Order: structure tokens, then C-alpha cells, then sequence
DNA sequence: TACAGATTTTATGTTTAGATCTTTTATGCTTGCTTTTCAAA
DNA sequence: TTTGAAAAGCAAGCATAAAAGATCTAAACATAAAATCTGTA
């Protein structure tokens, strides 16, 4: 790439390569530590992008060449479809794992009461520790289906609430097969036992992007608890 | 507030893995190297629960504590006041 | 009775998980319940199971026998049948798959053997059942290359039957009847994988029943593809006097 | 007894078409034969094109895998939406053995087993292509000394979203050690169904940096640009054209049901189309007249149910307000060119305009409902053909006997039922399932499961089973139980137990324990304690 | 009678699937004191 | 418009269910030398 660049646009090229290696070291030594291999990988990834920004003005000027390619030294850059029912079941699983069942009726209940009775009052306090930083809790299937039906998007013979049909359980089975959700047991698992409990198996950064793909406001359910 | 570059969470993962590899953290309640090949074989035919959860939820314990860090980090290091609690 | 406001949907789910105070909890056990021996339980149970509501069950069974040609037409097109409902579906599947299905298939292809599985029995095994499938269908035995390195011989043999049977004529060589597909040993992952790969084979007819209300959680998209179910509700409020002997009722 | 076994073979003692007689048992048997045969020509014509489409899917996917595979690091291919069934094939290239090694999570309990299975497959393939060895990576080291040829290894990791990621990471680090041998090149194929970032955050960052040197991505899933769905549905439109038309509600049913399935929505589409065709040829007696040579087979029943059409209603109401068999047999010649128009606008849409990311089922639905213009007002490149591509559907007369429509709720009971909702509704409204014909007892008392469910539905967290049994007793009547239990003098044990003063409570306890363990088998109820058996927890709620 | 080859017997190694028991941690009921929202003055 | 009062909430205590895993064991899968059988020459 350098041999094509110098004809398209030994000691001076050696100084150019050495200055690039020193710039890589001072940009990413805090990230890599004293690791020769990681710095070698960063040098390999960022050398052709550095060579591509070399002009006849930048070649004999180190500060100008660094200013032309400063974005190579600001980010490490060490990096490399799913259904609506399965997305909303993941959101309901995350809610079930990271919220207490006793405060469910204070959050999702919206029906007019023919019979007299007070609803849940809600929680008085705010938690000191973010629950999303800790391990997820274990829930039952019926709670997950209840919250899934409460958060799924919508006369005399319509019944606009979506009931738990074959497709909901089938998407839940794929959700466990991918281990986007998990159980206490993983080998010889009895799906039908009531003692078997379920938990979510995705972090917050995945469930946030999934909820952005469906325009659900999941951060509203954690802004007023801690 | 009283300028150190604040690294993102996607970049501290590499530093965290380097710290785990350099025996500064250990996995919580980990046996480690077994005494004999039979127990090691039994452990190799079992998948532990720590290796199935995401890396940011794995429980660790410290090989060095904060008092030792205060003892052997120099006074002129600019992270020193954080060694007291 | 609950002092609730709602009964249905999550409205009755969240509303019925009240934190009941310990002063309003009754300390009632089976100590003041009537003392009943085993034999009188059996006698009263069989008397109402053979006399109570018998005429509506007989009539309702006379309606749902008219669905047998539709079931046969579904079976010839490659669909597995799964039956579900409230009550025992043992006698229905026996009568349909023995009195009706096997003679009709045998006469249309010019009897057909009928393996009958009892998933209510906790000692139902996949290796014994597959040895009998080998005894009935005589598949070709796996080569050394087909055994790989400590692979499951049952699954590899069924996959070899799958890519053998794709070019055979599509005529039903076996009717395979599954009572209670969601019982204790039959709901496990390997046995369901075995029957899914058997259900890929067009030349085997699959008739199954389920009893658990959460039973469709057993099947992911691949297994649902392989089963290829047409669902049919047969609710009849039968005794279920055969499956009940496989659980302990006196406890 | 056979009831106490696990499995048993029965050969029934034997002493031809599953179609039945329609028109209240007045359809002739020749019409039954014609319905069976004509259903089979339509079914065979559909599935021949379905089979060619499926082989084209595997052929094109194999071609693009071979292209991405052959044009000191791994060659990594990330196959998104894989749902792995592909039989990958490699080149027969001289002086280099090309070995495909497939690994599943079942074959991967640890790194040692993965290496042992990989080296056994490698030695087996290299012996079959042309003394025993150790099944470790030194076989890769001495491959040229044992077989005289270079080594190209392609690893197919099946179902990476099920494999243990620490084990896979350590196996990749193990495979990195073979890069010091000049005769070895390694390809890795990762079959992904979740996301790339999901596996990116379950692997260590050094492995991610290792895989970043040479990696490619490729989408595998059946909803890649809709072109494999759009063929299959058009194949149905190449089968049913001039014979039946699709209803708009049936097409939006197809759209909603395919939007609910990720990995396998092509076979679900084929299953729904097949079951609709089965339902039509099993239900309607007019499907003999799809063949245009049966028009002499009209009878009084055919014309009697022919006149009950809303289109014929509107037509004769218009002709009465203005001022039968020959009118029917001449009006069966029109072609209904909506299918040809849909194929024409599809070939116009990727002919020159280069618009290929469309669903033909969405296009056909909007063409059926007359809102086609709102459908192609989205791409903002076909503004110049709002009158070239405009179509107005024509509501023809008596087309409602020749149609595929979803209004009886048969598809949503047979293919996608509300299973647990059906179970709890048959439990609670049982009079619906059971006929309303022990003459004096069946009118008064419900079946024990239904009464027990109605008392079960109206309860709290924890049900005390003794008080619940008392609540079950108070629903039962004592008098006609004691009358009906004495209505069989053959069994004297029943009479002497009826003579006991605690007969009614005992019989109610028989029925209650039987029904409670019926609910415990079905999963509705749960004993939270292994011992005691004094309390229960409800598991399931109606209408969720 | 005998003998080359196929099958059995006895003997052991390899890998997977499941049971049992122990230890430490979540959980569920109890009890006492504090808030609080909706059925009557 | 208030009122208050029973429903809801919070925290300590503590017995107990359960998750995790250490240890092991049976069962499928696999190989092998010596003896025994077996079908002919």
C-alpha cells in the first residue's frame, strides 16, 4: 500500500513507519497494556488507513499527517431479523427478571373495576443499587405471559388482547434454544415442570437495541425505581 | 471535576480480560487446578454456570485487596487517594 | 372465593396475587377430612366413570367420529395429527387408528402395523421404541463412517432413514400412535428429537395426544417444522382411568 | 394388559378415498372421484414448483458459500440466520486435500473432544480420499509427511448460538497454533441465528482481533429480500390462476402468520396454502366445475345453493330495479387477470427500476384491496407509472363459491390454535362441548372438572384444599346423589356404602381427589411442598 | 482328519447421561410498625 | 370536601427450598487376543 501510495501521489519511510508505531503506542497503550500482540493487531488494522491519507504535503510533516488521520487514534475499532413476538417476549423476560412481582399491579394495571377494591400503591423508595448491574431473578411462565400480554401492542367480537397461542410458546422455545433466555438447568431440562424457573440471558445493551427496533419505552420502567 | 480520558465500556472489556488473565481477579468460588486427573476429567465434562452468563455479570473476587494496593502504590501516583474508602 | 375485582387476563393474574395476612389464613388439613380406603374410592370412581354423564359423552363421541375421513385426508398429505382437550384421549386414538385408519390405508394402497406408545407410563424409553421401529421397518445398518466418533446411533440411523425414504414411494408403511406426548419420560428433548426426525419421514403416520396445558412449549421452530402438526380439539370429559393408575392417588 | 406397557405393536384384523358425499349426502360418487383427482393435479402442480424453488435455494446458497470461501489467519465466514441444514461441498483441487469438519454443540463438551473429533474426521477423510496416529494437532503438523499434499481445513460450526462460548474460544485459540505450518490453511464457518454482537460479547477481545483479519458476512435466512417467498406464492398463483381467486383477508392472514416466524416462514406459507386448498376441495361441491368439461353435471341442489350468493343478490336486485343455468355456464370463461397483472408489475419492478426488496404478498394484498397506489407510493422511484401500473379489481358474479377465504376460523383452529385458551374455555363453559340431551343428575350437576374449574378460577394465591373441598361439596346436591347411587342393585357394596350416614361427604371426596389429580396432571394446580399435601398454588389463569 | 477363516468369550478402554449428596444462598411466611387511597359523613 | 381505616408497604427473623457443583456410576460406544466353531478339501 505504501509502495503504491508513493507512486500514486528508505530512511524517510523508516521514520514514517516508526512515527506511526510511536503514535499507535501513545494512543492505545492504556487500552492494550504492555501487550505486544494487541499493539501488533492495532498496527496491522490501522496502517493502510494511515497510508491512504499520505499526500505530498503530509509526507514530510508528522503533525499534519497526524491531523489528517487523527480518527485512527481516537477509537480502538476492535470490532466485527428476529421476530416481533420474540422481541416482545425478550422485553417481558427482562422486565420479569429485573423487576419485583409485587409491584406489577402498580405498573401494568389499567382496567375499570366493577367490583370495589384498591389497586397496588407502588413502591415508596428508590433503590440505591441499579438492579440491572446484578444477576437476573427467576420467574414463572404465567407471569412472563401476563407481562407479555400487558405490553404487546393492540368490537363486541374482537378481543384485541393477544392470548397465548401456539406461536407465543413456539417463539419462547426458540428463545430458550438460542439462550436469549435461560433456566436453572441446562441438561435434561424438563420444560413442563412447575419447579423449573426462567431468567433472561441478555445484557442491558442488547435489550436496549432490541427495544429500539420496536419503539418500546423500556427505560421508563427503570427511571423511577433507582 | 477538580483531563483524564474516560474510556467507554466496550474498551474496558479488554482491560478487564487482561486483569483476569494476570491473576488479579478470580471467579467466585472457583476450585481452580484440581489435585488429580480424575477430578480434572470430571470437571472437564461439566459446564459451569459462570461460563454461560454474559461477562459483565460474572462474579469475581480480588487476589489483592485495597490495603495492599495503598501500601505498594507510590504516593505521587495520581490515583492514590482512591486507595482508602 | 376470592375477594377480587378481576378474574381474566393479567387483570385477574396481578389482582389475585394479594399478600394475604397471616391472621386470615385457615389452618385446615386432611386431619378432619373423611377417612377413605382404597377400594371404596375405586368402586365409587368406576361407578360414576361408567354412569355419570355417560349419554352426552356417547353422543359427543358419535359426533366426532364424523371427523375420521378428514383426519385420514390430513394424514395422507403429510400432516401429523396432534389431539388435545379436556379428558382422556386414549380410546379415541385407539379406535381411530385401529378400527378406521389402518384398514382404510391398507385397502387404499392395494393391514398396516400400529405401534402404540404409552407416554403416561414413566418408563417409556427411546432406545427400546426405536429397536422396535427397526424390527418393523428393517432399515439399513449404519456404516463405520456413518457412526462418526461416539455419536448417537439412533439419531444417525434415523437421519439415514430420512435420506433413504425421500426417493421411496409415498405410501404409509407404519402408523405410530403416541398417547400423552407430554408425559414424564416422553417430553424430554432426545425423545422429541427422535420423533421429529421420524415425522420428517412421510411413510410413517404420526398420531399423538397431549395433556399438559403448557405442552406447545416443548417445540421450537425446527421441531414444529418436523412434526408439521394439524391441531384438533377433542374435549370429552372422560374418566382417564388408565393414566391415573400410573400416578399415586392415595397421597 | 397392553395399557400397562410402554410400547406395543398391534396388527389389526382387516376384513378407498377420504372424501365424503356433499350436498347433504346427495353428491354423486363420480363428483367425489373428480374432486379427489383435481385436488391431486392442483397439489402436484404446486409442489413440483415448490421442489424446484427449494433446490434452487440450496444451489444458490452453495454457490455463494463456494464463492466466499475461495476468493497467516483464518478465513472466517459469518452466516446470519443459518438454521443449519446446508451440505457444504468443496473443490477437488490437486496437491491439496480439502477437508470439511462439522461440529455441533452436542459434539462439543470440551476442547479435547472437539480436537479429537476433528482429527478423527481429518484422518478418516484423508484415508478415504487416497498405521494409526494420535488424534491431536500434530497430525496437522505431519500431514505432508503422511499424505504428500497440502491441507485446507474448513470448519463448519453448526448452531453457534447453542455452543459453549468459552469452549469455542479455546478451540479457536488451539487452532491458531497451526498457523506456523506452511502446508495448512484454515477456514471457519459460524452459523449465527441471533446477531453478530451477541457472539462478539461472549468471546474475548483477543479472539475478536484474531477473527477480524479476514472475515466476511452473508445472510442465509429465508426472508433475504423476499425473493424465495415471492417465488413460492407466485407458484401458487401459477397453479390457481383462472380457477380460484384469493381473498384479501386470507392474504393478510398469510402476512401476519409469516411475520410471526423467523427461521422457517417458507414452509409455514406452504403449509397454510396447502391446508386452505385441502379445506376447499373437502368442503365445496362446486370444485368439480373447476374442470370446464363438467358443466353438464348440474343438478337441482347445485342451482339451489348457487342462487345464494351476495354477488348474485346484487346482480338480480339491480336487474329487478332496472326493469339461470345458461347464465351460469357461460360466465365461467373469464380469466381474472389480477395474477397476471401482479406478475407483470413484479417483472417491471426488478426489470429496469432495480427495486428488489419488496414482498409480492404485500403487493398482491394491496392489489386485492384496491390500495396498490398507497403500496408503491413508498419507494419514491416509480412516480412516473401511476397510470401505467394502475389496476382496478372487478367484483365478478358468484366468485364466492370459487375462492380461498379465511372467515370460518378453520385455519386459526387447525394451524395456530389458542391452545390453553381452548382448554380453559372448555373447562369453564362445558355446556358448549357436551350435548344437552342418570337422567335426573346430568341436568342438575356439572361434570366434576368443570365445576372444580369454576370454583378454581375464583380463588387467590394459595388454596386450602380442605376448604376448597367443602366449597366443592356445597355445589353438589345430596338428595339426587343418594337417589342415583341406589339405582343399581347388582353392586351391593355401593348400596351398603350408601346406607352409611357419611356417604355423601365420602363420595364428594372421591370425586374431588380424582379431579384434583386430573388438574395436577394437566398442570393447572401445584403442590408447593413435596410432603404434607395440605395447600395448593394456582398455575394458570384464564384469558392470558 | 484337518485347516483357514469367521464368530464368540473374555477383557478392557472412551465418552456420555444421569443420580446422589453437600454447602451455601434465595425465598417465603410471620410479626410488628408506617403510609395511603377510596367508601362513607 | 374531609375522614379514617382497612389495604398496602417495609424491615427483621428465621426455617427452609433450591442452585451449584463435587463425586461418582451406569450405559453406550469401542477395541482386541485367545479360544471355539464351521464349512469345506
Amino acid at each position: 500500500c505504501l509502495r503504491k501510495r508513493i507512486i500514486e501521489e528508505d530512511d524517510q519511510f523508516q521514520n514514517v513507519a516508526a512515527n506511526f508505531i510511536h503514535l499507535i503506542v501513545q494512543a492505545f497503550h492504556s487500552y492494550t497494556g504492555n501487550d505486544i500482540f494487541a499493539l501488533n493487531d492495532l498496527i496491522d488494522f490501522k496502517w493502510p488507513k494511515y497510508v491512504s491519507r499520505i499526500t505530498k504535503e503530509n509526507i514530510f510533516e508528522p503533525l499534519a499527517l497526524y491531523k489528517s488521520a487523527i480518527k485512527l487514534f481516537l477509537s480502538t475499532d476492535d470490532n466485527l431479523d428476529l421476530s416481533i413476538i420474540s422481541k416482545y417476549l425478550l422485553i417481558a423476560s427482562y422486565i420479569c427478571s429485573y423487576l419485583e412481582p409485587r409491584y406489577d399491579a402498580s405498573i401494568f394495571s389499567r382496567k375499570t373495576r366493577i367490583i370495589q377494591g384498591r389497586a397496588a400503591y407502588g413502591r415508596r423508595k428508590k433503590k440505591e443499587v441499579n438492579p440491572r448491574y446484578l444477576q437476573p431473578s427467576l420467574f414463572a411462565i404465567e407471569r412472563l405471559l401476563a407481562i407479555f400480554q400487558a405490553i404487546f401492542p393492540i368490537a363486541l367480537r374482537e378481543e384485541s388482547l393477544m392470548k397465548a397461542n401456539i406461536e407465543v410458546f413456539q417463539n419462547l422455545s426458540e428463545l430458550h434454544t438460542l439462550k436469549l433466555i435461560a433456566t436453572t438447568m441446562n441438561k435434561n431440562i424438563d420444560y413442563l415442570s412447575p419447579k423449573v424457573r426462567w431468567k433472561v440471558n441478555v445484557p442491558w445493551e442488547i435489550i436496549k437495541e432490541i427495544s429500539e427496533s420496536v419503539h418500546f419505552n423500556i427505560s421508563d420502567y427503570f427511571s423511577d425505581i433507582h | 471535576s477538580r483531563t483524564i480520558k474516560l474510556w467507554l465500556k466496550k474498551d474496558v472489556k479488554n482491560v478487564w480480560e487482561n486483569l483476569v488473565q494476570l491473576d488479579f481477579f478470580t471467579e467466585k468460588s472457583a476450585v481452580g487446578l484440581r489435585d488429580n486427573a480424575t477430578a480434572a476429567f470430571y470437571a472437564s465434562n461439566y459446564q459451569f454456570q459462570g461460563t454461560m452468563i454474559p461477562f459483565d455479570l460474572r462474579s469475581y473476587q480480588m487476589q489483592i485487596i485495597l490495603q495492599e494496593l495503598r501500601r505498594i502504590i507510590p504516593k505521587s501516583n495520581m490515583y492514590y487517594s482512591w486507595t482508602q474508602l | 372465593k376470592s375477594a377480587s375485582s378481576f378474574l381474566d387476563t393479567f387483570e385477574g393474574y396481578f389482582d389475585q396475587r394479594k399478600i394475604v395476612r397471616t391472621n386470615a389464613k385457615s389452618r385446615h388439613t386432611m386431619s378432619m377430612a373423611p377417612d377413605v380406603t382404597r377400594e371404596e374410592f375405586s368402586l365409587v370412581s368406576n361407578f360414576f366413570n361408567e354412569n355419570f354423564q355417560k349419554r352426552p359423552r356417547q353422543k359427543l363421541f358419535e359426533i366426532q367420529k364424523k371427523m375420521f375421513p378428514q383426519y385420514w385426508f390430513e394424514l395422507t398429505q403429510g400432516f401429523s395429527l396432534l389431539f388435545y382437550g379436556v379428558g382422556s384421549k386414549r380410546n379415541f386414538l385407539e379406535e381411530f387408528a385401529i378400527d378406521y385408519l389402518s384398514p382404510k390405508i391398507a385397502y387404499s394402497q392395494l393391514s398396516i402395523p400400529c405401534l402404540i406408545l404409552n407416554g403416561y407410563n414413566p418408563s417409556c424409553n427411546y432406545r427400546d421404541v426405536f429397536k422396535e421401529i427397526t424390527d418393523l421397518l428393517v432399515p439399513a445398518e449404519l456404516t463405520r463412517s456413518e457412526t462418526k466418533y461416539w455419536g448417537n446411533h439412533v439419531i444417525l440411523q434415523i437421519q439415514k432413514m430420512i435420506d433413504f425414504y425421500k426417493n421411496q414411494p409415498l405410501d404409509i408403511k407404519l402408523i405410530l400412535v403416541v398417547h400423552n406426548l407430554d408425559g414424564p419420560s416422553i417430553r424430554k428433548n432426545t425423545f422429541q428429537t427422535m420423533l421429529s426426525f421420524l415425522s420428517v419421514i412421510r411413510q410413517i403416520a404420526i398420531v399423538a395426544s397431549t395433556d399438559h396445558i403448557y405442552a406447545p412449549l416443548l417445540w421450537d421452530n425446527m421441531k414444529a417444522q418436523n412434526y408439521n402438526f394439524v391441531f384438533h380439539d377433542i374435549s370429552n370429559f372422560e374418566p382417564s382411568t388408565v393414566e391415573s393408575t400410573f400416578q399415586d392417588v392415595m397421597k | 394388559a397392553d395399557a400397562q406397557r410402554s410400547h406395543y405393536t398391534v396388527y389389526p384384523s382387516l376384513p378407498h378415498i377420504p372424501f365424503v358425499k356433499l350436498l347433504s349426502g346427495k353428491e354423486s360418487e363420480v363428483n367425489v372421484e373428480k374432486r379427489w383427482e383435481l385436488y391431486h393435479q392442483l397439489h402436484s402442480h404446486f409442489h413440483d414448483q415448490v421442489d424446484h424453488i427449494i433446490d434452487n435455494i440450496e444451489a444458490d446458497l452453495k454457490a455463494e458459500i463456494s464463492d466466499l470461501l475461495y476468493s497467516r489467519c483464518f478465513n472466517t465466514i459469518f452466516l446470519l440466520g443459518s438454521d443449519s441444514t446446508t451440505k457444504i461441498e468443496l473443490k477437488d483441487e490437486s496437491s491439496r486435500y480439502n477437508v470439511l469438519i462439522e461440529l455441533t454443540p452436542k459434539e462439543s463438551p470440551n476442547v479435547r473432544m472437539m480436537l479429537r473429533r476433528s482429527m478423527y474426521k481429518l484422518y478418516s477423510a484423508a484415508d478415504a480420499e487416497e498405521n494409526d496416529v494420535s488424534y491431536d494437532l500434530s497430525l496437522v503438523e505431519n500431514f505432508k509427511r503422511l499424505f504428500g499434499k497440502d491441507l485446507a481445513m474448513v470448519f463448519n460450526f453448526k448452531d453457534v448460538d447453542s455452543i459453549n462460548f468459552n469452549t469455542l474460544d479455546n478451540f479457536i485459540i488451539l487452532l491458531k497454533s497451526a498457523f506456523k505450518y506452511d502446508h495448512v490453511k484454515i477456514s471457519l464457518i459460524f452459523n449465527i441465528n441471533t446477531n453478530l454482537s451477541n457472539i462478539e460479547k461472549n468471546l474475548r477481545q483477543s479472539t475478536i482481533r484474531l477473527l477480524k483479519r479476514n472475515y466476511h458476512k452473508l445472510d442465509v435466512s429465508s426472508n433475504k429480500g423476499f425473493k424465495y417467498g415471492n417465488q413460492i406464492f407466485q407458484s401458487f398463483l401459477d397453479t390457481v390462476d383462472g380457477k380460484l381467486n384469493l381473498s384479501d383477508r386470507f392474504v393478510e392472514f398469510i402476512l401476519s402468520k409469516m411475520a410471526n416466524n423467523t427461521n422457517h416462514n417458507l414452509q409455514l406459507l406452504t403449509k397454510m396454502l396447502d391446508y386452505s386448498l385441502m379445506s376447499y376441495f373437502f368442503q365445496n361441491a362446486f370444485s368439480v366445475f373447476i374442470d370446464p368439461v363438467n358443466v353438464d353435471f348440474l343438478n337441482d341442489d347445485y342451482l339451489k345453493i348457487l342462487s345464494r350468493c351476495p354477488t348474485f343478490m346484487f346482480f338480480v336486485e339491480g336487474l329487478i330495479k332496472q326493469h339461470l343455468e345458461e347464465f351460469f355456464v357461460e360466465f365461467l370463461v373469464r380469466e381474472n387477470p389480477i395474477n397476471g397483472h401482479a406478475k407483470f408489475v413484479a417483472r417491471f419492478l426488478e426489470e429496469e427500476l432495480n427495486i428488489t426488496n419488496f414482498n409480492l404478498i404485500e403487493l398482491y394484498h394491496n392489489l386485492l384491496i384496491g390500495k396498490l397506489d398507497s403500496y408503491l407510493d413508498r419507494w419514491s422511484a416509480c412516480k412516473e407509472y401511476k397510470d401505467r401500473l394502475h389496476f382496478e379489481p372487478i367484483d365478478t358474479i358468484f366468485q364466492e363459491l370459487f375462492t380461498l377465504d379465511n372467515r370460518s376460523g378453520l385455519l386459526t383452529q387447525s394451524i395456530f390454535p389458542s391452545y390453553k385458551s381452548n382448554i380453559e374455555d372448555n373447562l369453564l363453559s362445558w355446556e358448549q362441548v357436551l350435548p344437552s340431551l342418570s337422567g335426573d343428575l346430568d341436568k342438575i350437576m356439572a361434570p366434576v372438572l368443570g365445576q372444580l374449574f369454576k370454583l378454581y378460577r375464583e380463588a387467590n394465591m394459595t388454596i386450602n384444599i380442605y376448604d376448597f373441598y367443602i366449597a366443592f361439596r356445597e355445589t353438589l346436591p345430596k338428595e339426587e346423589i343418594l337417589n342415583f347411587i341406589r339405582k343399581d342393585p347388582s353392586n351391593t357394596k355401593l348400596l351398603e356404602l350408601a346406607e352409611t350416614p357419611d356417604a355423601f361427604d365420602k363420595v364428594a371426596l372421591i370425586l374431588f381427589m380424582q379431579a384434583i389429580f386430573a388438574f395436577e396432571n394437566m398442570g393447572l394446580i401445584k403442590f408447593q411442598s413435596t410432603k404434607s399435601y395440605d395447600l395448593v398454588e394456582k398455575c394458570v389463569w384464564r384469558g392470558i
